[PDB]
RNA sequence: UGCCAGCCACCGCGGUCAUACGAUUAACCCAAAUUAAUAGAUCCACGGCGUAAAGAGUGUUUAAGAAAAAAAAUCACAAU
């Protein structure tokens, strides 16, 4: 579907123009506020519903995301644990793992050498963070 | 292959037989090499070596599947349980 | 050709049988003491296997003492000698917590 | 080209003998909060506690010393084909390489 | 194309390719703890002749057999990558799961170390993708799961005829792996060992295959 | 397809098979590895039955001779007071200089074992390790 | 017609709802023969006996049968 979206960028494109054309304002400060209340005006939908009301948006925002292509034209899977179901979050996992391990042998080598030179970072009630 | 119309029973049994095959060492491509007698959970089946002009002289099932097989002579007796999928 | 293959032989490092606390002695009908070791100061029942800690024959040898001597008129039925109740603890039950 | 049984009967595990109250030195390979994951090295990795007495020099590849129970607790249970293995191994804690 | 079967053909012709005999001996498996087993009440009835003996309750796997079915594991690996291979590493074991999947993006090839689903291997084109290429080797490294159960992806390779080097302990069945290695693998130095193996015996693969490609290059 | 079933045969002769046949026409790629190096036992199947009656397994049990001067030191004076280093591969253990004394006691022609113990137990002061008898 | 008339070797069918009742058409198999009934040939177990029929409440012994390679007799505890 990768061509398909690639044909509705040139369409989104062209009816851009078409638009700031009838509307009545340059082409290159038109932006997707004014596309918005153009669209609004232009068709007057009365929804309760937002989503219900016409959108005229670029086809990376309309369309879903798409997962990419998971293997090459040789059937070789790019990232290696494919054959875990999920790909990415087992890979963030790993990461993390990897990160803490890294974190737990420079530590280690610090109380060793009597270095601590680190700071506790967690407490970040006065931020707000979640 | 089991569902609710007899067409997607019919489909899914077509479709999932393929998955499961066996080979048959088959003799001279028209008998097996040797008597087999065989008793599996309730149903015994005895199954002798026949000459080219003994063909399949089996039950009506034991003959359809020899027949899809390759098998054109044989001759087989079931005794015991009947039943089809055993 | 090889010197250092194992041998089939006996086990060097068998330990030694657990022993019973009577192992190898001799039970009589007529030590009123020693049979009040096994005997409940309240209530006079005798002590099981897993309150003892005999092999096999003790525990029925003591079981056999205990009855022969309480009908042969040496030993209590409904209590333990206070005489013998100061005697060392071999049960491994506990009343009082 | 020495033998796998020659090998094996000078293997330190052979000299060893049973595994009841032996002493064995180990190394600390991981730490948690309480808890000490010491590799004694003969099979499996034993658990023990920190003590109060020098916790704080209990690190990251400590060596200690243990007296080793048992080398890998099996035991079988009621309507068990096998045993219950605990992956693991028994042992206390005596000192950290007194040298 | 008809110079392209003669790089299949040339190292099938040969019994030591890639010279993987150097990578270890029965020394180097005897100082990773390899020949120590579980216990004789966890021995499998299949394991009997994969054992040596048993010393005080602790049965010990033959290192003379473990290296005879590890050249031949080795062997069979390094073929799968020089002829263009998918090899996944699949163990269930929370100690060393980090530790394989850093092998396995050394090796370049994939891995699988956590919970296994159902239709994985079997419900491919569901699971995977529309169309999915299924790997064309699979190694375990813990045959059990945390259950001490057989695992998953051992029948699901014989099930879809999918080749697999596995080492087994004492507790293990190698009814279905293809190649089993009788060995330890809850010790963390007869892991790394076996890790290391299996990196450099995939490294070598890939590394005669390119200049085995440079070499067809220069043919014409 | 391709034969899903298990307990058949061994997946080397269901690829070949199905071949043979003709159902398969694409070669797998390890089909030619296991050809030209097939492992020591087929991969079939074999179901795990239970082992009843008088039948026992045929593993025997490791012990040598050094074992029967093993259990006597460690009977007397149990664990060393050099603690068993296992990462070390040539380690020698207080047990392994007892042992290596007693073979060298046996070949000097003695043959009581009250003399082939005392004077490894006495010897092992020349060297100069303390042994702590258990009473 | 509508649990009525009725049909059948077993299952079974008859609802103003019948490819099973009666009639018509059509179709199938035999054939100077076609159906019904009664006789026959064949058909039960060289199989089982925990839950479907079956290990008889127990021991000894007569008749009878196999002794096919070798071993053994007898110990705490509530037989009578
Ligand atoms: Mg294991
Ligand atoms: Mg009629
Ligand atoms: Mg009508
Ligand atoms: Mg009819
Ligand atoms: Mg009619
Ligand atoms: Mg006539
Ligand atoms: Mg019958
Ligand atoms: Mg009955
Ligand atoms: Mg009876
Ligand atoms: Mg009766
Ligand atoms: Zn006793």
């Amino acid at each position: 579907t990768v061509d398909f979206i690639k044909k509705q960028i040139e369409e989104f494109n062209i009816g851009k123009r078409h638009l700031a054309n009838m509307m009545g304002e340059d082409p290159e400060t038109f932006t997707q506020e004014d596309i918005d209340r153009a669209i609004a005006y232009l068709f007057p939908s009365g929804l309760f519903e937002k989503r219900a009301r016409p959108i005229m948006k670029h086809p990376e925002e309309i369309f879903p995301k798409q997962r990419a292509i998971q293997w090459g034209e040789d059937g070789r899977p790019f990232h290696f644990l494919f054959y875990t179901g999920k790909q990415s979050y087992y890979s963030l996992m790993h990461d993390t793992y990897g990160k803490l391990l890294d974190v737990e042998k420079h530590h280690n080598q610090l109380r060793a050498k009597d270095l601590l030179a680190e700071k506790t970072k967690i407490l970040k009630d006065p931020i707000g963070s979640r | 292959g089991k569902a609710t119309e007899r067409a997607d029973a019919f489909r899914k049994a077509k479709n999932r037989a393929v998955h499961y095959l066996h080979y048959i060492e088959r003799y001279e491509d028209h008998t097996i090499y040797h008597d087999i007698s065989l008793k599996f959970k309730r149903t015994h089946i005895k199954m002798k070596k026949q000459p080219r002009g003994y063909g399949l002289h089996c039950h009506r099932a034991i003959m359809t599947i020899c027949r899809l097989i390759g098998i054109k002579d044989l001759y087989a007796k079931v005794s015991g349980s009947v039943n089809m999928l055993n | 050709s090889n010197e250092d293959l194992p041998v089939p032989m006996e086990n060097p490092y068998k330990e030694p049988l657990k022993k019973c606390i009577l192992c190898e002695k001799h039970v009589d009908y007529k030590n009123v003491q020693l049979l009040s070791q096994f005997i409940s100061p309240f209530t006079g029942c005798i002590y099981g296997r897993h309150i003892t800690g005999l092999c096999g024959k003790k525990q029925k040898e003591i079981t056999k003492a205990i009855k022969r001597a309480q009908i042969l008129g040496f030993m209590p039925v409904t209590y333990k000698d206070p005489a013998y109740l100061k005697d060392p603890k071999v049960c491994n039950i506990k009343y009082r917590e | 080209v020495e033998s796998f049984a020659s090998m094996l009967r000078h293997s330190p595990l052979t000299q060893m003998g049973p595994a009841k109250n032996k002493l064995v030195i180990g190394q600390i390979f991981h730490i948690v909060e309480d808890d000490l994951y010491i590799d004694f090295g003969g099979k499996f990795h034993c658990v023990c506690k920190r003590p109060e007495v020098d916790g704080e020099k209990y690190q990251k590849g400590t060596r200690v010393r243990l007296r080793l129970l048992d080398l890998e607790l099996t035991s079988r249970f009621l309507g068990a084909t096998t045993d219950t293995t605990i992956l693991e191994a028994d042992a206390v804690l005596l000192g950290l390489q007194e040298s | 194309n008809d110079l392209r079967d003669r790089i299949l053909s040339e190292p099938l012709k040969h019994a030591d390719f890639f010279n993987l005999k150097e990578l270890f001996s029965v020394r180097s498996l005897f100082d990773a703890r390899v020949h120590l087993g579980h216990k004789a009440g966890c021995r499998h009835r299949f394991m009997e002749p994969y054992l040596f003996g048993s010393r005080l309750g602790q049965d010990i796997i033959d290192l003379e057999q473990t290296a005879a079915h590890l050249q031949l594991a080795l062997n069979f690996t390094a073929h799968v990558a020089y002829r263009e291979g998918i090899i996944l590493f699949v163990s269930r074991h929370r100690q060393f799961a980090h530790l394989i999947e850093t092998t396995a993006r050394d090796c370049g090839e994939y891995a699988h170390t956590r919970y296994f689903k159902g239709g994985l291997l079997t419900n491919a084109p569901l699971l995977l993708g529309p169309g999915v290429r299924l790997p064309d080797l699979i190694i375990f490294l813990h045959t059990l799961n945390n259950v001490f159960e057989p695992h998953v992806a051992v029948r699901d390779a014989a099930k879809m005829n999918i080749p697999t080097v596995g080492i087994v302990d004492t507790n293990c069945n190698p009814a279905l792996i293809t190649y089993p290695v009788p060995g330890n693998d809850d010790s963390p130095p007869a892991v790394r060992l076996f890790c290391r193996l299996f990196q450099v015996a995939i490294s070598r693969a890939k590394e005669k295959r390119r200049q085995v490609e440079a070499l067809y290059r220069l043919q014409g | 397809a391709g034969s899903r079933l298990e307990t058949v045969g061994s997946i080397f002769s269901r690829t070949r098979d199905l071949i043979r046949a003709g159902v398969l026409k694409e070669k797998p790629l390890w089909l030619d590895i296991y050809n030209a190096f097939p492992p020591l036992r087929e991969p079939v199947f074999r179901r795990p039955r239970l082992r009843y009656g008088k039948a026992k397994a045929a593993v025997q049990d490791i012990f040598y001779h050094e074992d029967r001067i093993r259990a006597k030191f460690y009977s007397a004076y149990g664990s060393g007071p050099k603690a068993f280093d296992l990462f070390n591969p040539n380690f020698k253990s207080t047990c392994q200089r007892f042992v290596e004394k007693y073979i060298e006691l046996q070949r000097l022609g003695e043959t009581d074992e009250e003399k082939l113990f005392v004077e490894a137990g006495k010897a092992l002061l020349a060297e100069g390790v303390t042994l702590r008898r258990v009473g």
